[PDB]
């Protein structure tokens, strides 16, 4: 998963 | 007055963009096309809304996505009575929220403290080399455009994006209009704690104007502090 | 033992700095503090130490105020078991603390959240237009350049990260600080965090604390300076 | 007063  | 007190601690609405499909990341993990955005909305009950990404403090959740002409843009609402009632709080002192909002707009100390510490939105989705799992207020998101904009009325706040169509608005008022406990889990402390990361993110300010520009939010009023 | 390591956590910490640089013209006229007026000031007239300016967030007091051939330099110290207790647990929640100091400093929470909130230095003195010095209040960053603040659990210590003072300065500042009521805060958590987020609009604000890092030469030093 |  990729938080930004 | 509590009468004042209970508006105050009223839900709060928030939109923005979660993407700009025009916008090149700085950063290959953040790439998200326009055809992946709209194959993932087909597939993958509501996403829930919290602060920089910290399950503990969940605040709301996501009342409508819609991908559109210029990105993935989406609404979501801050219901937690826990969490408003630490904000109310708050924005009694700061200087800030003090100076109030621009031109005619009335002063809102809850809506303007959540416009000035959570100025960005950050979507949170499975890499690229249920995509969706929630989107966060935080101070500034990572992909650029992701202003977000603070209202207590949903048909307001999405009137603030000059680049959104009727139609745009149609499909989202047809979202949360449809899904129309207290999830938060943290507190003062913990929100305290996470100030000081904010304040160490490098040119937050400039990339907020520049978010603020590119989706035109400065051609309107409303409750930003960027 | 928690409780061991709480009690450590929430002791006393020391801040010091300099509150105006000599060879910085102030980009507004009233911030000017030139050294005759120091001085004079200084032979003239305990300081509370607050966070903001707010006097209802007094967290501690200053020990020792001392004009030095580079500017105006004190030395203070955080006291409030209320307000270390806040320090103590919000810093248990940001993850900069989390990622601890540099090279070979053991880290601190309460020292490194105090170092990266308040990293600046803000004197209340009298108009320029007895007691011409009113208090010192630890900010995000100060309105006067260089003024950046260096915490630390040791007197000694944070006197010893400025490479402009001299062995006779630091005796100067031993003197008082050795020589020198009730937990004087009257502030919350809830407080803090308002206050946290006009810290978050001052513009320039990392830009301004590297250039006071890099003119006071704790650049050249360890410290748990954040910025 | 002046605050810095
Ligand atoms: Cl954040
Ligand atoms: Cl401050």
């Amino acid at each position: 998963v990729d938080n930004a | 007055m509590d009468e004042q007190q209970s508006q105050a601690v009223a839900p709060v609405y928030v939109g923005g963009f979660l993407a700009r499909y025009d916008q090149s990341p700085d950063e290959a993990e953040l790439l998200l096309p326009r055809d992946v955005v709209e194959h993932w909305l087909h597939a993958q009950v509501a996403l829930p809304l919290n602060i920089n990404h910290d399950d503990t403090a969940v605040v709301g959740h996501v009342a409508a996505m819609q991908s559109v002409r210029d990105g993935l843009f989406c609404l979501g609402c801050v219901t937690s009575p826990r969490f408003l009632e630490i904000v109310r709080r708050a924005s009694e002192k700061s200087e800030l929220v003090s100076r109030g909002p621009v031109s005619p707009l009335q002063p809102d100390k809850v809506v303007e403290f959540l416009s000035g510490s959570y100025a960005g939105l950050s979507l949170s989705s499975r890499r690229c080399d249920t995509p969706f799992k929630h989107v966060a207020l935080c101070s500034v998101g990572r992909r650029r455009g992701t202003l977000a904009v603070y209202g207590r009325d949903p048909e307001w706040v999405t009137q603030r994006f000059p680049d959104l169509t009727a139609a745009d608005r149609d499909g989202l008022r047809a979202q949360w209009q449809r899904c129309g406990g207290d999830p938060f889990r943290s507190d003062s402390y913990g929100l305290l704690g996470n100030s000081v990361d904010a304040l160490y993110i490098r040119e937050r300010l400039p990339k907020l104007r520049y978010d603020k520009q590119l989706v035109g939010v400065t051609e309107r009023e409303s409750y930003v502090k960027a």
